[PDB]
């Protein structure tokens, strides 16, 4: 099993789930932020 | 797809997170600075103009 | 020459971009040539690091060593690595300093750390040992400056440990490399070497501020009194510089 | 304080070291007389070594003196053989290049004809010296890095006086042989062709010229910092690295994130030094021949800054105010 | 990560004002108390440069220009968009440079090596310090510092150079330049010596210090030695940095007139038979 | 009046240049053959004279420009131009530099 | 050293004296300094060679 | 989202807090300096302006 | 069960609880500070 | 081709992904900057123009 | 909350106390200086103004 | 017909990265060559076709 | 003839990389010269025909 960082198959799977959960939370805030800016001053 | 988790078998999570933390803030800063360069989206000058 | 092609891109622009491509290749060549020592990278646990950088290791180059010392290939299997280091990590992660388990100066871990060089004396063009005591030198003598032979040696804390017996000179390049210290029975026994670059010579006495009086008895010795091997040479020099941080807690602890 | 290895506190002198020699048999053309100087020994080797009297060196020395003398006697003839005036105006006199109205044709002796003769002898001496460096490295079975590094200096040397004037259509583009006059030429060259600040190859050469001084302060201090670990013996540290190479590397790895080897440092050191005249030679070669105004070249290529403030002293102060009245 | 030999040298201690609080490494870099201040000052100075670039109207690296205030403002603080930002970046630059030099002290103290490098850097800092805070004070206006632009600070050198009527005749500039050329000359020859000795033609043994020592003995008749070249080279570069500081600190507050006219002492002496 | 009355109403009088002496100071003559055994561009510049402002720049700049209506501009008005014979060279720039240094 | 350093110190003192000695009888600071610097090189070198 | 505590399984608290502490003060100075640059939000100018 | 810093889940949960408590308190003061400035000089 | 997977037997995945990651962003940033240079596709002045 | 005392479990009290002492004085000196730069808040000049 | 023997001479790792940067620089150069031209400048045409 | 003995003189690896760089630089130089010329600039010629 290929693993350059020493993480196991299950270890990376669990780490990605939390990282992706954080990515969606960060994106969700940005999406709400963009809508508020678009309403305040649209760029299209 | 569902097998994107294998990026951590290639990349160390410690070094990526600091790399993206630096990258995201720099991107967040330069986008903000680009907006302030434009006269239309410079919210600091718009507030001054609105006060008149 | 004086006319432009596709826009404002003239011959000066063409030369500029040609240099840009050459410089990028040069930086790759220059950076790779510096990867012949210390690579591949490792972590604090000793395992191979997951990240090796953006520059791959270069092709193996060979040095035809002189005086029949075989050949030498730099990239791969550094023979200078020390096996039993008396250190253990202060953190479970990476990027944190090591704390020596025992005596830092005796074990040679911090500034006192040496490198496992060859256990043979360095040779000049003639094949003779490069560094020899001035007593064994044929026609060498002090030409200028203060002669430290016979001057008492004063340690970092001010203790007088002995007088200089001889200076180990570099007859190939005609300069002093060491001073022999004949330790008094109170402060040790035998003779020890201190490199000239770590010693300060005054009018009446000669002093080293890096090592206290009690640490001269533990200075690494030489197997033979007529020559010093690169291993002993590295151990001796490292020990004195290790005292710049380990002579007392005041040096290791913050100065402010 | 701790002994900084700037001046040796004691120096020893033994029998003079002649050389290493091999079957190339360099001894016959090597001088048998050496001297020792303690004043220079406080900072370096105290032995004044013996010249190797090769034919490339002798020809370079003889023809170099011919160029030096020819320029000298024209300088002495400038002031009418008045030695006190010659000494007084020594930094001002020169052997001016030919007038521009002669082109590549041979000009009269009083109007640059002796400049061509002196330049020809200077060219022979400079090239012969380079051949001496190439031959000496070959006879020592060493690398030709000294010859190639010298050849980079020849490149700018040839561009300044030989290559550019040939393809500029006149010998007048050469540099005058004077102390202040070649400073005047240096300034007038930049003024005539816009501004060499805005020449990218002049800027590139400046990048490597600052880098060359930067590295050799870095390398000079770093080696002196590890000289307590025998760091001055760089060659032995290349073949068998000790704590000197490791500490020097880790000093710069912990400071700026990356380092070099004891051998790779000199490859970095060599190239910025070599690149300084190579980039400058290119910039001079295509200055005037290709680009006749560097600031205008900057304007059309959009790297010349624009200033929105007024250009008059009356816009910032007044004449009476400056004088305090 | 770590080099193949870096593990032993990574020991705690050798800090000036910081302790184990900042005694750690981030990647290859070593963070200290002054590495904390370096990171703060460098990031603040860099960001403010781009903030000024945003207000300047261009983000072109060639065209970015943060300039000092007018000479009418004197030594006082100026409005941020009228030169005040340049003063703050200068304050950040001084803090970043001094902390970087002080961090290098912590690096070499931890490694047991000499303090030559931070001292050598301090000379280059002094050259910058004399350009941005020393010369303006001697003139009574912060507007004499060079602007913070890639090409704008080239215009300042050009204008300041011609502000003294053919700067080439500046005696300290004359001394400073010949140190710059000699250092590059010394760098080329020294770099060539080691590379040539270590890299002979194929099939030839590597050359030791004796072979490279005698090469310049046969080349120029005197070799300064392996140890001598590094100390003379450091002094050659430090003198270049120091005399560069002199040539600009004596320009305005010492010799307001043209630089060729300085040489009038040599041209007009009683010994010369006028 | 476009020059003497440039900023204020500050004209020129008989005292302006004479300043109380019969021969006004800072008057100049033609010393163009500055150095011997020379001709052309080599004969006017390689020396520190009264007209050259303590430099090795040409001393004939005053004669050629302020008396003979010679062209003072030496720059090229385009980034790349066909450098043809008769165009100003660095010698002309050096002479213009000599004149303008006197300014 | 010692003797050589002292001999150099005598020269720089003599150079300073010649710098102000010629200033008194006229000359200028720069003209006097050159003679003072020249004196320091000459007598300083001669003393460092002959006395020591 | 509830498993965000795992950031401390990969980042040392006494190594990221220095980064976290520096970054916040870098911001706190950055925006304060940006506000002072703007004519509308420079609270020091406004006090002078309100004083007439 | 990877732990690059050698911290257990219980140790990290306790440490993250205090960090978020500090993070909310730091942001709570910032919200009040931002609210006061908007009343003083709105930027929208 | 179905046998393109063998490129990873030639190229190290770690170096390629880092090189690809920086290349893609630099590609994206440059193309975005090229649009900002053109008058037609610069959406910042288009927003200003539309607002009149 | 009330468990902020754990900061000393990861940060040395000696080094933090010294670091904040330098930081607090530098903060205090800097803010006192920006007050002096402004004409309105320069208490030294105001005394001259009220002196008339 | 038997060009495959090039890999017996050239290192595939060095060649693949060599053309990887070369082919991109072909695209960058030619694209900017078109952009300099007034005819094949799709950015300027869109402005022109906008009218 | 029997020109195949050139490879007994030149290293094939060293000469192929030199030839590859030379061939492209020559091709780019010749292409760029045509662009400078007014007659053979196919970009300018295409605009003229339109
Ligand atoms: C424009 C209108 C207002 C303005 C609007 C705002 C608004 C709106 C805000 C601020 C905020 C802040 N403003 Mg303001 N601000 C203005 C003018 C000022 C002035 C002044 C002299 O004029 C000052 C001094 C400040 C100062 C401040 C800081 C108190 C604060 C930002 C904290 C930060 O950056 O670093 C903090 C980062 C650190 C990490 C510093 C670390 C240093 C300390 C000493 C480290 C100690 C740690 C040690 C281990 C001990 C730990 C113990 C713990 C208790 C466990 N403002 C103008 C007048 N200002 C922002 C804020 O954060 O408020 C909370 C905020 O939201
Ligand atoms: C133009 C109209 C609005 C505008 C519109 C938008 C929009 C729209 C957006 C923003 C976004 C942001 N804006 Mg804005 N913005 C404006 C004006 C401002 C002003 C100001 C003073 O005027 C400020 C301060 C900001 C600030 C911000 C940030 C909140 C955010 C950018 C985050 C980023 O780039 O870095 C990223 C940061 C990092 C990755 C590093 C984080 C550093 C921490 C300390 C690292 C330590 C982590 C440690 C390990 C602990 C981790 C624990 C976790 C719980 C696991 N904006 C104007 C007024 N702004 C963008 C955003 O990102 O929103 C989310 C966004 O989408
Ligand atoms: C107003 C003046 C113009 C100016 C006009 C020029 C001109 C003109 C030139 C430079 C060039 C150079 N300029 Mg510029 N330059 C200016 C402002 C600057 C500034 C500054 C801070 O302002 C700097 C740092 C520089 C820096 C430099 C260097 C990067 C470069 C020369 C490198 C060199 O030594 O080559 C090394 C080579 C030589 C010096 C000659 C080699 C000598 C030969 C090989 C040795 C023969 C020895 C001889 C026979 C005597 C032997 C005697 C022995 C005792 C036996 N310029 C302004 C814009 N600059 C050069 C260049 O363009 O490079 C691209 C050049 O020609
Ligand atoms: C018309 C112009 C005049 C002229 C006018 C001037 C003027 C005016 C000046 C010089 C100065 C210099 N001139 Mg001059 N000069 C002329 C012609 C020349 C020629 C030539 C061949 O013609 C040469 C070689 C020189 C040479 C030089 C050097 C003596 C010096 C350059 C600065 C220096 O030493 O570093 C000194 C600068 C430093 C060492 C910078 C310190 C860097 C800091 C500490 C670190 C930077 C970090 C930074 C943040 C980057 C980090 C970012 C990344 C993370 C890495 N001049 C022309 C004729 N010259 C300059 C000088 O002396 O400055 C002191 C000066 O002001
Ligand atoms: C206005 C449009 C531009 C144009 C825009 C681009 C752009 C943009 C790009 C290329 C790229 C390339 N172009 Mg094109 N290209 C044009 C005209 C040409 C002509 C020509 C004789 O006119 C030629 C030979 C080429 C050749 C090429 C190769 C260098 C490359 C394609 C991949 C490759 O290497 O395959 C190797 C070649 C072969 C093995 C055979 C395949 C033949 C090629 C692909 C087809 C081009 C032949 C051409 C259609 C002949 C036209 C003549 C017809 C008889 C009328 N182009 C026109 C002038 N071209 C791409 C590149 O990589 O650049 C580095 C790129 O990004
Ligand atoms: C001073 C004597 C000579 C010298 C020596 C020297 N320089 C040194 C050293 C030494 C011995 C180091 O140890 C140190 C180092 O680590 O180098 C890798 C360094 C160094 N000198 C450097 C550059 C440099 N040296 C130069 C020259 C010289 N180097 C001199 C000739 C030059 C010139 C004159 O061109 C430059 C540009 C750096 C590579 C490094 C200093 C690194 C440093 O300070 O890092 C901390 C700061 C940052 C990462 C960024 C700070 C940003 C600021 C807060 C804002 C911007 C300020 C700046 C004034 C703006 C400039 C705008 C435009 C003018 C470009
Ligand atoms: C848009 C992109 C376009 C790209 C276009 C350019 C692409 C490519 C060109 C190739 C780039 C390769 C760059 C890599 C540089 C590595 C070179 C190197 O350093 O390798 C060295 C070889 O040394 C040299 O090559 C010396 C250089 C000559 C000096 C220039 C002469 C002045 C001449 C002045 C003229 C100047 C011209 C103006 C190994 O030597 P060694 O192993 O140490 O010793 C072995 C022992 O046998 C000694 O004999
Ligand atoms: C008769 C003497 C005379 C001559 C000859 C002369 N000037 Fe003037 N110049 C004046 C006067 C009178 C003024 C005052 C105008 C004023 O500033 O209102 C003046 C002012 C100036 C100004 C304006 C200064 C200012 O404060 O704006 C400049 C510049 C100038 N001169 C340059 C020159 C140059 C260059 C020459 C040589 C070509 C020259 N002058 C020759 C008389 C002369
Ligand atoms: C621009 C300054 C200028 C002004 C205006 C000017 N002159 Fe002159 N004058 C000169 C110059 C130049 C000379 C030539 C030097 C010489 O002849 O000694 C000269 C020469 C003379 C001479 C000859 C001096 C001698 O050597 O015998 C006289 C007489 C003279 N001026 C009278 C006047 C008078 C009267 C006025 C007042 C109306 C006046 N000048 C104003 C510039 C000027
Ligand atoms: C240029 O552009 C313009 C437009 C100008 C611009 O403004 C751009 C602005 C941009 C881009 C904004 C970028 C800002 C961002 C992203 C905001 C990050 C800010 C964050 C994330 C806030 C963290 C707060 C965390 C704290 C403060 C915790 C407190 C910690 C407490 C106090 C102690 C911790 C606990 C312990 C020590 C105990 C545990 C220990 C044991 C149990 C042992
Ligand atoms: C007691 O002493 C007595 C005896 C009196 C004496 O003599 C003293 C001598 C005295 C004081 C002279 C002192 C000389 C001085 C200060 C001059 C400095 C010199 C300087 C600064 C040189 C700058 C320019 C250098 C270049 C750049 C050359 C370019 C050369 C090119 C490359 C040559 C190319 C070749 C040709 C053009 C020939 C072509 C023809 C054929 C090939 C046929
Ligand atoms: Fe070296």
């Amino acid at each position: 099993d290929l693993s350059f960082t020493g993480l196991t198959d299950e270890q990376a799977q669990e780490l990605h789930s939390v990282y992706m959960s954080g990515l969606w939370l960060f994106s969700a805030v940005a999406v709400v932020a963009h809508l508020a800016t678009f309403i305040w001053r649209p760029w299209f | 797809m569902s097998k994107f988790y294998k990026i951590w078998l290639i990349f160390d999570p410690r070094r990526v997170f600091v790399a993206q933390g630096v990258f995201l803030f720099l991107l967040a800063a330069m986008i903000h600075l680009v907006l302030l360069s434009t006269e239309h989206f410079n919210w600091f000058e718009l507030a001054a103009a609105n006060a008149a | 020459m004086e006319e432009t092609f596709f826009g404002n891109f003239d011959l000066a622009s063409l030369s500029l971009w040609l240099f840009y491509g050459f410089f990028a290749l040069l930086i790759y060549y220059l950076q790779t040539e510096n990867m012949r020592e210390g690579y591949p990278l490792e972590d604090d646990d000793g395992n191979t690091a997951a990240n090796q950088g953006p520059f791959p290791l270069p092709k193996e180059k060979t040095f035809k060593l002189q005086h029949g010392r075989g050949e030498l290939t730099l990239p791969g299997e550094d023979v200078q690595r020390r096996d039993n280091l008396a250190l253990r990590k202060t953190a479970h992660g990476n990027g944190f300093p090591m704390e020596p388990t025992g005596d830092p100066m005796l074990d040679g871990v911090g500034p006192a750390s040496w490198s496992k060089r060859r256990d043979v004396p360095e040779l000049d063009a003639h094949g003779h040992p490069k560094i020899v005591p001035m007593s064994a030198a044929e026609g060498f003598g002090v030409s200028a400056g203060t002669d430290p032979r016979g001057l008492p040696v004063m340690a970092g804390d001010g203790e007088i440990v002995g007088l200089v017996s001889d200076m180990w000179i570099d007859e190939a390049e005609q300069l002093v490399r060491y001073l022999e210290i004949e330790l008094d029975p109170e402060w040790g026994d035998g003779k020890r070497l201190v490199q000239r670059e770590m010693v300060r010579i005054k009018s009446d006495r000669v002093k080293v501020r890096s090592i206290y009086g009690k640490h001269f008895k533990n200075v690494p010795k030489t197997k033979s009194p007529n020559q010093v091997t690169l291993l002993e040479e590295d151990k001796i020099m490292a020990y004195y510089a290790g005292g710049t941080l380990y002579a007392d807690e005041s040096r290791l602890e913050p100065q402010l | 304080p701790e002994y900084q290895n700037i001046f040796t506190q004691v120096q020893v002198q033994g029998p003079a070291e002649l050389g290493v020699d091999n079957e190339n048999n360099l001894t016959e053309e090597r001088t048998t007389g050496t001297g020792f100087s303690q004043l220079i020994g406080w900072i370096g080797n105290a032995q004044l070594g013996p010249i190797y009297l090769g034919w490339f060196g002798i020809i370079s020395l003889v023809t170099g003196t011919l160029w030096f003398n020819i320029v000298g006697f024209n300088m002495l003839s400038q002031v009418g053989y008045s030695i006190p005036e010659f000494i007084r105006q020594l930094f001002w006199l020169a052997l001016e290049p030919p007038s521009p109205e002669y082109g590549l044709r041979m000009p009269p002796l009083d109007d640059g004809g002796w400049f061509i003769i002196a330049s020809f002898f200077l060219l022979v001496s400079v090239i012969s010296w380079w051949l001496r460096s190439y031959q000496l490295a070959e006879m020592h079975k060493m690398g030709k890095h000294v010859a190639w590094a010298f050849a980079a200096a020849i490149w700018l040397f040839l561009v300044l006086g030989l290559f550019r004037p040939i393809l500029m259509g006149s010998w007048s583009e050469a540099v005058p042989y004077g102390i202040f006059p070649h400073l005047d030429w240096t300034t007038a060259f930049s003024i005539r062709y816009g501004n060499l600040y805005y020449n990218p190859f002049h800027a590139l050469s400046i990048v490597f010229l600052y880098g060359s001084v930067l590295l050799f302060a870095m390398h000079g201090a770093t080696i002196l910092a590890v000289t307590r670990f025998g760091g001055d013996r760089e060659l032995e540290q290349i073949y068998d690295r000790g704590t000197a190479s490791e500490r020097a590397g880790l000093f710069w790895r912990w400071t700026m994130g990356f380092n070099a080897t004891m051998e790779g440092i000199h490859r970095w050191a060599w190239w910025f030094a070599v690149l300084t005249p190579i980039t400058g030679g290119i910039g001079i070669l295509l200055t005037g021949t290709v680009v006749d105004n560097w600031f205008l070249w900057a304007v059309e290529h959009n790297f010349a800054p624009d200033y929105t403030q007024d250009y008059g002293y009356e816009a910032y102060t007044t004449y009476d105010g400056f004088l305090g009245r | 990560a770590l080099l193949s030999f870096e593990r032993k040298y990574r020991v705690r201690g050798g800090t000036l004002i910081g302790g184990d609080l900042f005694d750690f490494w981030v990647g290859p870099f070593y963070v200290g108390f002054f590495g904390v201040t370096t990171a703060f000052f460098a990031l603040l100075g860099t960001i403010l440069i781009f903030w000024g670039a945003s207000q300047q109207g261009t983000f072109n690296p060639w065209l970015i220009n943060i300039a000092p205030p007018d000479l009418s403002y004197g030594l006082g603080m100026a409005p941020l968009m009228e030169g005040g930002l340049w003063q703050i970046i200068t304050i950040c630059a001084i803090g970043a440079f001094v902390s970087w030099a002080l961090r290098e002290v912590e690096i070499c103290r931890k490694l047991g090596m000499g303090y030559h490098v931070p001292f050598a850097f301090s000379v280059a800092i002094f050259a910058y310090v004399t350009l941005v805070v020393f010369r303006p004070l001697l003139m009574g206006a912060w507007g004499h510092g060079f602007p913070y632009g890639i090409w704008s600070h080239l215009d300042w050198v050009s204008n300041t150079g011609y502000a003294y009527l053919h700067f080439h005749y500046n005696p300290a500039h004359m001394i400073a330049v010949t140190f710059f050329f000699t250092t590059t000359l010394a760098l080329a020859l020294h770099g060539a010596l080691v590379l040539s000795a270590a890299n002979p033609p194929k099939g030839e043994e590597v050359k030791g210090p004796d072979n490279e020592d005698t090469f310049f003995r046969d080349f120029i008749g005197y070799s300064i030695g392996t140890l001598g070249i590094h100390r003379v080279g450091l002094l050659l570069a430090l003198n270049a940095g120091f005399w560069s500081a002199v040539c600009i600190i004596i320009s305005g507050p010492v010799w307001t007139k043209g630089w060729p006219e300085w040489w009038n002492w040599w041209l007009e002496m009683p010994i010369w038979p006028s | 009046a476009g020059h003497v009355y440039a900023n204020a109403e500050v004209g020129v009088t008989c005292f302006t240049c004479h300043r109380g002496q019969a021969v006004p100071s800072e008057v100049w003559y033609r010393i163009d053959p500055v150095t011997e055994n020379t001709s052309g561009w080599a004969s006017v510049q390689n020396r520190a004279t009264s007209l050259s402002q303590f430099t090795s720049l040409p001393s004939d700049a005053l004669y050629q420009y302020l008396l003979n209506y010679e062209q003072i501009a030496v720059h090229d008005l385009e980034s790349r131009v066909e450098t043809l014979p008769g165009d100003p060279t660095w010698q002309n720039t050096e002479r213009t530099y000599s004149l303008m240094n006197y300014f | 050293m010692t003797c050589t350093i002292t001999c150099w110190g005598i020269g720089v003192l003599l150079g300073i004296m010649t710098t102000v000695g010629l200033m008194v009888v006229g000359w200028s600071f720069l003209q006097g300094a050159f003679m003072g610097v020249l004196a320091w090189l000459i007598v300083g070198g001669v003393l460092a060679v002959a006395v020591c």
